[PDB]
């Protein structure tokens, strides 16, 4: 089929042009990202797959972004908060890569050892980043060694997948291991930064079969309903009613978070009795969540909002919807 | 007030006379513009729609324009579905007229009405219609429907497919109905059927009309779907190849020049090939012409990179930049500097030369026309040498002597452009600029003599390229540019553009010269006070310009008198002041350039300091024992941290400044941070120095000669301070001069005052009108709703466009902070709304300040909307204070 | 203690001439002792035109209003302080303003035309914000001001503006007899003067259409635009003006003689601003005046259509529809003739768009008129003379309506205009 | 059919926008 041969084509046209200077690259990735959004608004059976490479793809546009930002920033005390982008990078980078690890399923290993490859990329971003404004050298040893810890497990842990890892960041930096262990932080970082550039971009095995974990909020629905009157300092019990996609482990993971329209969040665990299973990868959740504030002068909306969770963290995966209250005294 | 307006509109509207009625309706969209909050565009469409369902035809296409011209405001509607309910009722008319403007307004509004079945009901009855008005109305209501809803698209394709294959459908209805088909992009066998059937189409419709809509039907949807793109450019390469028709070829190279702009990484290396060849072998020059563009277009993307010796694109590209026409020479020139600068493989260096030469021809050829197509090539070929000396630094001589010979024989408007591509090169590379100053001031003096219409332009391009080019000060071309000026120019506004050009490459004498000249021309006070402001400015920026590397004495006179003209020009700049232009930015740009000064002055007086000795009783014990310079180091370090967050500050709030004054503002707020730093590992803190001055740029690709002189100021004081770290004790005066030295080589590098200084383009404003001396309850807290609209002047997104909208909420009581709160919003059509929840347990007078920021598409963010603040006057509610007093008592 | 730490500073400045702008500029950031900062730039300037200028100026007309209030309240606490001596600033900056006066006082120069100007308004915002009340040497220098005669320069005619605007608000300060007959002469070569092409004799005629009309809050949207600040006049001093102005200066004979031959701005916009003649012709035909006087202003206003730009005029459509309300009522303005406008629709001189839409505008508009007024005909049918049918037959009316539906924005009101009269009286090209 | 582009990318005396008071500063003073 012809959105197969596609995605394939278009992901081997991103691995084969890695020599291209940085703006072409990262143009090349751009299109890519677009060309992978769209299909998967078009294709449901690849929407995870596209989604997935999309992601990967996502991740490593801001990578190397940040580290032409970084090309940009010059000496330490001289940086420039305001104008700096690098560190919104990694923490982007962070968010996506929890993203796809626990928000798809069909997750082979070996998709999770380019995944934790990519997020000790985003750690040793955000090392490098941190140390660019630090002047102090205490927190800064400390980072550094709590990012050689993280290194050392990833070793461990992936032990048997090295070898697929051939020019990555990770091998580059394994070879040179002791070295970086007993160097001072300055040349730690100032090494990490050049190893992280002359990194290679991982290719990404797509798995067989994998779909994005979907839900849709249904039972409130928009907002042309009266507000829900008599809350003042009593509880309201609002029925939720959605459909959960491909979720293995929904009741462990998904949450259901409240957002008044104060900087209050709730967060609710529902418990298992409340999903039903009528399809295989097609769940139905049903429960009250239960919300209580003070008077208010006028109906204002709250936000309702289907979270995942992995483990600490959380993930939103829902479309937010709102709801209006009247929380009258009497 | 908006409800007065629309109370004078609603009085229009109720009259009953069809003039006043029409009258009005076409006022309403003014209406919009002028306030455009949902609230007035709620009821204002409601009672358009009334009058919709009420008037006659003529009325209800007066309601269809207005609807036509504000799509972006009915998102705004809210109540959609009344509005569209008496709207919706005039399709059951039994006029077909009537029908047909209900059908197009239905079109009109699809965004806000998709997946409403009776609409589309309605289009899919009046599709098969027997009046020809109402069956068009429905095919374009069955285009907006299908680009908006996907439920529509398959319900209404294979209807669709059966009134084109009809033979009972007119071949012009055909034409008309074709174009749907563009909007079967929602699924991926929804796409494929309608590409199946579009080949149908063209396989068995081949007229020239009918195979051209059915060809650019298929590229638009080849576009969207973006998985049958390969295999339409394909076809659409065979058809450019294969059909004769002048018309098909045109369009075909039209849709592949729409592609290339689109999708350019997934042309083959086949599809450049075989697009190479058609440009190769065919005989006609437009269709040469346009096949050059589409390989121009995509010889600048990656397509270029992918595509890769001497191929038919080289040979096809030398070929063509000796072209008769100018426009294939053009485009041919266009691709082989693509070329040179994107690839810098050594197979292909042979054609760098072949592209100078091609450049310099077509200047030849470009230059005595003076016609706009003439002038067009000429831009194209300037870009071109622009970007070949960017890329390819050693070509950069012969393309600078180029420019100089032709300048000699070259009409004004030609000799305008080529002296703005020399002042392109000469500001990224102004090693140059010493070549280029004899051809130029040459030029300025045979010019002046002249001098009477199109030759200010050029005089203001010259004397632009003369100080571009001019590294150091000027001492005779200074005297001959004054002496061309006062001889004959009595045109003042070229002589303030040169001004303006002087004091943005910081030639300052020559500004002040020239601004001083200028009084006494204008007629406006407040134009005299901002013209005595710059040239005051000038005059401090003069001032400083004499500053030797280690007198410090002659620094501190230097800097009081560039201190003195800056007071004044501030005066005269609070005096040019006015509503409308108040000149905030210039205001605090100039402010911060007066504190830095004087907190030189005092640094250059704590480096004096160290001569008025310590007590003795601190000396009997380690840095208190430096005595009185200890503490006013620290002072100075703090002031200079201070001025750093001002500067930063001053950069987050000109979201509308060109990237060029952005850099500006940064490099002043980099020496301020690196004088602090100095301060700092020299005096306060050397054990806590941090990392050496690994500089990850190195050697940073400078977009100014003032970058230059910044950033090599920076290194040069960061190497004296690393040398300089622990070597010796805090009272040491090395560390004094060290200080005092940085000053000196920050000072001496001439200010540049930048474009939004002088020119502010972009102008973004918010509204930010919030719902409301209001009496709020205690128990009750405040529900609070803020809606606003972003503004713009002309182009909006210019130099950055709004991401999203961060909207913060602070209470400030007796008018401190107690109800912080945030929301990042997302404006859709210019326009944002939230809800906030304002906490007033404690009983008093509180101050609600509302301050919008800006998220732009990179991240970065902009304090650019208004802190508008209103004030909350919080009580107790009579209930509960008689239950407590009853309780008390 | 105030005085003591004044004093205080001012030694210290006297000590460090070269920082005591800086503290001026400290006094004006923490926004007090404004007596410090006037007699810093007072002991400073112990040439442009001056720093007290500059700084009094900036702090009376600046966008922060704070400094504004605040340095009123100077003002008009340091006038109380023995209505005179040496003992308080500002009475040492009067006499250096006053100074000043003299300095730029004379034929004016050409050069000292806009220090003119800036000091004028400064005045202007020292006894309007700050209520300031001048001396009688002070009056009587403003006064020597105001009456100079500038070299007929752009910056000529925004002095005489400003000077005339200053009579008119602060019209208290004239008090005496002599500077009466002082101002009324300079008023008289003011009328005589009309080579300043190159806005001035514009706002003279228009406050004199005013005085006549009694349109006193016209006189003061007037004076406070020109000048750029919000002053309240007291009308009474106004009504004294308008007394003197209409019985010596201005009759209703003379302002229509004058207006009739004012020329037309050409390239006329809403982008150019300020009052323009058509201003002038406007309040006329609103006030009846013309047939009073029997002169006629057809070819003026036909000439001034002619020349209008896209950005359109809002005061053009106003002048349309009084110029027509001027001619049928009674004796009354002559329309314009078949071959005046043939020529407007000649090509299609090619005129521009937009005066092609003003004449449809005024033509659809005068026939709707005529219809609408026939009551009021006493005379034969050639007297109003409606026009001929063959000239009708040669207007384009659909395709100049759909021009201007085509520059809706550009063109205000006149778009919805014609489409009123469109509906109104053509049915038939509204199928 | 055709496009436009700039020789100079940081040029001052490009007219893409115009603004007031440039325009008055300039009507004011050119002769």
């Amino acid at each position: 089929d012809p959105s197969q041969q596609f995605l394939q084509q278009s992901l081997e046209r991103v691995y084969s042009l890695q020599h291209l200077d940085p703006q072409g690259a990262q143009e090349l990735l751009e299109f890519t990202i677009r060309d992978l959004q769209r299909l998967g608004e078009l294709q449901s059976e690849l929407a995870g797959v596209a989604d997935f490479s999309a992601t990967y793809l996502r991740c490593q546009l801001l990578l190397i972004k940040a580290l032409q930002e970084k090309l940009w920033n010059v000496a330490a005390p001289l940086y420039l908060k305001q104008s700096d982008l690098a560190s919104a990078a990694a923490k982007q980078i962070m968010e996506e890569t929890y993203k796809m690890e626990f928000m798809y399923s069909g997750v082979e290993n070996k998709q999770v050892v380019i995944i934790h490859h990519m997020r000790l990329q985003a750690k040793a971003l955000q090392l490098i980043v941190t140390a660019r404004t630090t002047r102090g050298l205490d927190p800064l040893f400390g980072m550094c060694e709590k990012f050689l810890q993280e290194v050392d497990f990833f070793q461990r842990y992936f032990i048997a997948d090295l070898p697929h890892l051939q020019d990555s960041f990770v091998d580059k930096l394994l070879d040179l291991m002791p070295r970086l262990m007993t160097s001072k932080p300055a040349e730690v970082v100032k090494i990490l930064q050049t190893m992280l550039r002359q990194s290679a971009f991982l290719h990404l095995p797509l798995p067989e079969q994998i779909h994005k974990a979907s839900a849709t909020i249904i039972e409130p629905a928009g907002e042309s309903d009266n507000p829900l009157r008599f809350t003042s300092g009593l509880v309201v019990a609002l029925d939720v009613d959605a459909t959960l996609e491909h979720v293995q482990d929904p009741q462990n993971t998904v949450k259901v978070q409240v957002l008044y329209p104060d900087g209050q969040a709730q967060m609710i665990h529902p418990k298992p009795a409340d999903f039903r299973n009528p399809g295989p990868g097609r769940h139905r959740l049903i429960t009250q969540v239960y919300l209580s504030h003070t008077a208010w002068t006028e109906a204002c909306q709250v936000e309702v909002r289907l979270l995942l969770a992995y483990n600490e963290g959380t993930i939103p995966f829902s479309k937010p919807v709102k709801v209006y209250i009247m929380p009258k005294p009497a | 007030d908006a409800n007065s307006a629309l109370m004078e509109l609603d009085k229009g509207l109720r009259s009953g006379k069809l003039g006043e009625q029409c009258e009005a309706v076409v006022r309403f969209p003014r209406l919009f513009q002028k306030y455009p909050f949902p609230i007035l565009i709620n009821s204002a469409f409601l009672k358009l729609a009334d009058v919709f369902r009420v008037g006659n035809n003529f009325l209800r296409l007066c309601v269809l324009k207005v609807t036509q011209q504000s799509e972006k405001h009915l998102e705004k509607i809210l109540n959609v579905d009344e509005f569209v309910k008496r709207i919706f009722s005039v399709i059951h008319s039994n006029d077909p007229v009537a029908r047909a403007i209900t059908l197009r307004m239905l079109g009109s509004l699809a965004s806000i009405i998709p997946e409403r079945k009776n609409a589309h009901h309605s289009i899919r009855q009046s599709l098969d219609s027997h009046d020809n008005v109402e069956v068009e109305a429905a095919v374009f209501a069955a285009a907006n429907f299908s680009a908006q809803s996907k439920d529509f698209a398959v319900g209404i394709c294979n209807k669709i497919s059966e009134m084109i294959q009809g033979l009972a459908t007119p071949v012009d209805l055909k034409l008309k109905l074709i174009p749907i088909l563009q909007h079967m992009h929602h699924d991926a066998i929804l796409a494929s059927s309608a590409r199946q059937l579009l080949q149908q189409l063209v396989t068995s419709y081949p007229s020239t009309k009918m195979v051209i809509v059915s060809l650019h039907t298929f590229t638009l949807l080849a576009a969207s779907s973006l998985v049958d793109t390969p295999k339409q450019i394909q076809l659409l390469l065979q058809y450019l190849k294969n059909d004769p028709r002048k018309a098909v070829k045109r369009l075909a190279i039209q849709d592949l020049k729409l592609l290339a702009n689109k999708t350019p990484h997934t042309w083959s290396r086949e599809n450049i090939q075989a697009l190479c060849e058609c440009a190769l072998q065919t005989p006609y020059d437009s269709l040469k012409l346009g096949m050059l563009s589409v390989l121009s277009t995509l010889s600048g993307t990656i397509a270029i990179k992918h595509y890769f010796r001497s191929s038919d694109l080289v040979k096809l590209a030398q070929e063509c930049c000796y072209h008769n026409n100018r426009g294939i020479a053009a485009h041919g020139v266009r691709v082989l500097t693509n070329i040179t600068v994107s690839c810098q493989e050594k197979d292909l260096l042979a054609l760098e030369q072949d592209a100078v030469f091609g450049l310099e021809s077509l200047l030849v050829l470009c230059s005595q026309d003076d016609s706009p197509g003439a002038q067009a090539t000429l831009k194209i070929a300037l870009n071109c040498m622009v970007k070949l000396a960017k890329g390819r630094p050693h070509l950069s001589q012969s393309v600078v002597e180029t420019l100089l010979t032709q300048l000699h024989s070259a009409q004004d408007a030609a000799r305008i452009l080529m002296c703005h591509c020399l002042a392109a090169i000469a500001m990224q590379l102004p090693v140059l600029g010493d070549g280029m100053l004899g051809d130029l001031m040459e030029l300025y003096k045979v010019i002046g003599r002249s001098a009477t219409d199109k030759q200010q332009e050029l005089l203001v391009s010259l004397a632009t390229v003369i100080f571009v080019a001019s590294q150091k000060a000027l001492s005779v071309e200074s005297k001959a540019v004054i002496k061309q000026q006062l001889e004959s120019v009595s045109n003042g506004w070229t002589v303030y553009r040169i001004a303006r050009q002087a004091s943005r490459m910081g030639n300052h004498d020559m500004a002040k010269e020239l601004y001083q000249s200028l009084l006494t021309q204008v007629a406006s006070e407040h134009f005299y006070f901002w013209l005595n402001s710059l040239k005051e400015f000038s005059h401090a920026e003069q001032c400083l310009t004499g500053l030797q590397e280690e007198n410090y004495s002659s620094a501190l006179s230097c800097i009081a008198e560039s201190l003195k003209f800056y007071h004044k020009g501030i005066a005269s700049l609070t005096a040019a002041s006015t509503p409308l232009n108040p000149l905030s930015f210039q205001c605090e740009f100039v402010k911060l350039r007066i504190d830095l000064l004087q907190a030189f002055s005092q640094l250059i007086c704590t480096c004096n300091s160290l001569k008025t000795s310590p007590p003795p009783a601190i000396a009997t014990t380690d840095l208190q024992r430096c005595g009185r310079i200890s503490n006013q180091m620290k002072q100075s370090m703090e002031e200079f941290r201070s001025l750093a967050s001002r500067y930063g500050d001053l950069y987050q709030a000109s979201f509308d400044a060109d990237s060029a004054t952005l850099r500006n503002v940064e490099l002043q707020q980099q020496s301020c941070l690196l004088i602090s730093h100095a301060i700092e590992a020299l005096i306060l803190d050397p054990e806590s120095a941090s990392f050496q001055e690994y500089g990850s740029t190195g050697t940073a690709h400078a977009d100014s000669e003032y970058e230059r002189r910044m950033m090599s100021v920076y290194n040069h004081v960061l190497e004296e301070v690393e040398s300089l770290n622990r070597k010796y004790t805090p009272v040491s005066y090395m560390h004094t001069a060290c200080l005092c030295n940085a000053i000196i080589a920050l000072l001496k590098v001439p200010l540049s005052f930048q474009r939004y200084f002088f020119q502010k383009l972009q102008s973004t404003s918010i509204k930010l009108a919030l719902s409301p001396p209001i009496a709020v309850q205690n128990n009750q807290q405040l529900a609070l709703k803020v809606e606003g609209v972003v503004q713009h002047g002309s182009k909006p997104g210019l130099f950055r466009k709004i991401q999203s909208v961060c909207l913060n909420v602070s209470s400030t009581l007796q008018s401190n902070m107690t109800n912080e709160m945030e929301q990042r919003v997302e404006p859709h059509n210019d326009y944002f709304s939230t809800q906030f929840l304002l906490n007033f347990a404690i009983l008093g007078t509180h101050n609600i300040t509302v301050e919008s920021s800006v998220k732009d598409a990179n991240g970065i963010v902009w304090k650019t909307g208004p802190r508008t603040t209103i004030f909350v006057k919080s009580l107790e509610d009579p209930y509960s204070q008689q239950i407590r007093l009853q309780q008390q008592q | 203690g105030g005085r003591r730490r004044t004093d205080a500073l001012r030694f210290l400045c006297k000590m460090n001439p070269s920082q005591a702008l800086k503290v001026r500029g400290m006094v004006v950031e923490e926004c007090h002792l404004p007596g410090l900062g006037v007699a810093l730039t007072l002991d400073h300037t112990k040439d442009g035109v001056s720093d007290l200028v500059c700084f009094v100026s900036g702090l009376l007309l600046g966008t922060n209003a704070k400094v504004r209030t605040w340095f009123g309240t100077f003002i008009r606490n340091g006038q109380q302080r023995k209505r005179e001596t040496s003992s308080s600033v500002l009475w040492q900056m009067r006499r250096q303003l006053l100074l000043e006066l003299m300095g730029i006082l004379p034929g004016l120069k050409e050069e000292h035309v806009v220090k003119a100007s800036a000091l004028l308004r400064l005045y202007c915002a020292l006894m309007g914000i700050a209520g300031l009340k001048p001396t009688e040497e002070e009056a009587e220098q403003l006064l020597q001001l105001m009456t100079s005669r500038p070299p007929a320069t752009p910056a000529g005619v925004r002095f005489v503006s400003l000077s005339f605007c200053m009579l008119l608000a602060f019209s208290t300060l004239v008090s005496t007899p002599e500077q009466e007959q002082l101002m009324v002469v300079w008023l008289s070569w003011m009328i005589k003067e009309e080579a300043y092409f190159e806005s001035f004799g514009e706002m003279l005629l228009l406050v004199a259409m005013y005085f006549h009309s009694n349109q006193l809050s016209a006189i003061i949207d007037l004076v406070c635009s020109t000048l750029g600040m919000k002053i309240v006049i007291k009308p009474s001093s106004l009504s004294r003006m308008k007394t003197i102005f209409t019985q010596e200066i201005f009759t209703e004979q003379v302002v229509t003689a004058h207006a009739v031959r004012v020329p037309v701005t050409s390239n006329l916009s809403a982008n150019i601003t300020g009052f323009l003649p058509i201003h002038c012709i406007y309040q006329l035909l609103r006030s009846r005046s013309f047939t009073k006087h029997k002169v006629s202003i057809k070819d003026w206003i036909y000439r001034q259509l002619c020349e209008t730009s896209t950005p359109l005029h809002p005061q053009l459509l106003p002048l349309i529809d009084v110029y027509i309300n001027s001619i049928l009522t009674p004796a009354t303005n002559q329309p314009v003739t078949e071959q005046e406008i043939l020529n407007i629709f000649q090509g299609v001189q090619r005129f521009s768009i937009t005066a092609q839409l003003l004449v449809l505008y005024y033509i659809l508009s005068y026939e709707e008129a005529l219809l609408a007024n026939t009551k009021t005909l006493a005379a034969m049918q050639r007297k109003p003379k409606s026009y001929s049918s063959s000239l009708m037959d040669q207007i384009p009316i659909k395709f100049l309506i759909r021009q201007a539906q085509g520059l809706q924005q550009e063109l205000g009101g006149l778009h919805s205009a014609l489409l009123r009269l469109l509906a109104t009286n053509y049915p038939h090209l509204c199928i | 059919a055709a496009a436009d582009v700039s020789v100079w990318e940081e040029n001052w005396e490009d007219d893409i926008v115009q603004d007031d008071f440039n325009q008055q500063l300039r009507l004011e003073m050119e002769r």
